[PDB]
């Protein structure tokens, strides 16, 4: 087989409807191999390119992009939907690059895959459109997951006490994280993207937790410091279990970790002051002084942080040149970098299941 | 993950004897030659099988330093096991075992399972604490005994396996 897909011009809207507009992420045939709609879409583009039909190439690509935009505008607040079409848009972009005919994108191609490259059309401009589209989808993905995690963080990371041995707990957050990760993995999202999403989620957890520390006196004690450190340790072990220790997610928690440490360490002598300054390099001077100010003990034999100690801290942190930041922007989104991940999938072997409702498509 | 038992285990002993690396070796198979003094309290978990049951070890870690009594109380609170660690190449850390035993008796439950651990057994050429001397002290004071090397991993799994099993014998 050639590895193309033929369809009548009158069936283009029918094609985009079932494959994009009304396609279900949890489809049995869709969960055989990842990115199947993306592969099917590209196989049609090849035939259009093979037919030297510039009008069909233009219409199909236009119908494709607009159909993806439509689903994400309708089913906007669904994680699985956004996750699925982020994965497939990227894979559709992968195909357009991998089979572009450009030497820079064919370094990992087989001899037969190179025979499947486009021969008549330069779709460089269309690849830029999808690239920018992919950015918007990722942005939308982050917003959806942020809206779910945000109400769980304060209750689960701070208020719920377990260190001494319905509302949200740490396990609630852990379960939600597992759900997010499992869905993205099932869709076969690029691992580079998954890691960036996880990093984004951990920053959200860290920033919101740390902001509450910097705003609440009833959260600044050594006991709370221990609780926070344990909670973070659970998040770290989740990262390790999921093989995500290179995602950057752990490093985003470093300001929170050092704040939890600051709550626990001694705060009286000049050695204590020097230790604090050497320890809190991921916290700003304003943040450090704030925690020391908000530090409200809950036992009898322990005194509050003196004004003399705080002055000592500010004196030592005078020569440091750091950010003036106090509260963190919990809404901040790290700029996403998109990988190019060509596959070994042989287009001539790809079959189209009957459950997709695409029988009108001829396999060329 | 699921478990049948949750055992809180604490690590105690002089600074530098290798408590934190025993933790890292057991819970994540990692070791650091350049590990620094532990700040506040650290935590790590691992589940093992004992008598067909899943036992989740919740291991607490802290520096061998002086601190507010309330923090020490919180550290020992609910602990069912304890690794009392010294450095076989540093006799002073073994001499101070009595001090840590005293802290144990002052803060821990009377039925806490205690294992005396001689760490850094890889430093054979530098041994300052005879195995027979330490074992005799352990037996005399109702402690289990083992020598480990967090560095080359010798007996680290066995140490935790044994103390978790002895706890299981008591609480199951
Ligand atoms: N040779 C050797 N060195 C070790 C061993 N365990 C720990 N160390 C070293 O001893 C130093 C103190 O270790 P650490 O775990 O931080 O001691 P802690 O204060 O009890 O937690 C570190 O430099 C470790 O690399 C061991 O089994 N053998
Ligand atoms: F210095 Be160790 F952590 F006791
Ligand atoms: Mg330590």
């Amino acid at each position: 087989f050639q590895g193309m897909l033929e369809y009548k011009k009158e069936d283009e809207q029918k094609l985009v409807k079932n494959l994009i507009l009304e396609l279900k992420p949890r489809g049995v045939a869709v969960n055989l191999i990842p990115g199947l709609p993306a592969y099917i879409l590209f196989m049609c583009v090849r035939h259009a390119d093979y037919l030297n039909d510039d009008q069909k190439v233009r219409s199909l690509l236009t119908s494709t992009i607009n159909s993806i935009k439509k689903v994400l505008k309708k089913r906007g607040d669904d994680f699985e939907t956004v996750s699925f079409w982020l994965s497939n848009t990227c894979r559709f972009l992968h195909c357009l690059k991998q089979y572009s005919g450009e030497e820079g994108f064919m370094k990992h191609n087989t001899s037969r895959q190179n025979e499947h490259c486009l021969t008549n059309f330069d779709l460089a401009e269309y690849r830029q459109v999808l690239s920018d589209l992919a950015i918007q989808i990722y942005q939308q993905l982050v917003r959806v997951l942020e809206n779910i995690l945000q109400p769980m963080i304060v209750s689960g990371m701070l208020e719920h006490e377990t260190i001494q041995g319905g509302t949200y707990t740490l396990d609630s957050i852990l379960r939600q994280l597992n759900s997010f990760h499992s869905v993205m993995c099932q869709h076969g999202m690029d691992p580079e993207l998954i890691k960036q999403v996880v990093k984004q989620m951990f920053y959200i957890i860290g920033a919101i937790t740390l902001n509450n520390l910097l705003l609440r006196k009833d959260m600044c004690s050594w006991s709370k410091g221990m609780q926070i450190r344990y909670n973070v340790s659970q998040l770290e072990e989740w990262l390790r279990d999921k093989n995500l220790m290179n995602s950057g997610a752990k490093e985003t928690l470093e300001p929170l970790i050092q704040a939890a440490q600051l709550l626990q360490v001694k705060k009286k002598t000049d050695d204590d002051a020097e230790a604090i300054c050497s320890m809190c390099n991921a916290l700003t001077t304003a943040q450090i002084v704030k925690v020391l100010n908000l530090y409200t003990p809950v036992n009898e034999f322990e005194e509050r942080v003196s004004v003399s100690f705080i002055r000592t801290i500010q004196m030592r942190l005078r020569d440091r040149k750091d950010s003036p930041q106090l509260l963190m922007d919990a809404k901040h989104i790290f700029p996403v970098t998109f990988p190019f991940n060509p596959s070994s999938l042989a287009l001539e072997t790809i079959q189209i299941p009957a459950s997709l409702g695409l029988g009108f498509i001829s396999r060329v | 993950d699921e478990y049948d038992y949750l055992f809180k285990v604490v690590l105690i002993g002089d600074s530098g004897v290798g408590k934190s690396n025993l933790l890292s070796r057991f819970t994540r198979n990692e070791f650091n030659l350049e590990s620094k003094s532990t700040i506040g309290v650290e935590f790590a978990t691992r589940s093992i099988q004992v008598d067909g049951k899943t036992i989740k070890a919740q291991i607490w870690d802290t520096a061998g330093q002086e601190r507010y009594r309330a923090i020490t109380s919180a550290y020992y609170r609910g602990a069912v096991g304890a690794l009392l660690v010294y450095d076989i190449a540093k006799h002073l850390t073994y001499e101070n075992v009595e001090r840590w035993l005293k802290e144990l008796r002052d803060h821990a439950d009377s039925n806490i399972v205690i294992m005396l651990v001689g760490n850094k057994s890889d430093l054979r050429h530098l041994r300052a604490v005879p195995t027979d001397e330490a074992r005799a002290f352990a037996e005399k004071n109702g402690l289990s005994f083992i020598e480990t090397s967090a560095l080359d991993s010798t007996n680290v799994e066995a140490a935790f396996q044994t103390i978790l099993t002895e706890i299981y014998r008591i609480v199951s």
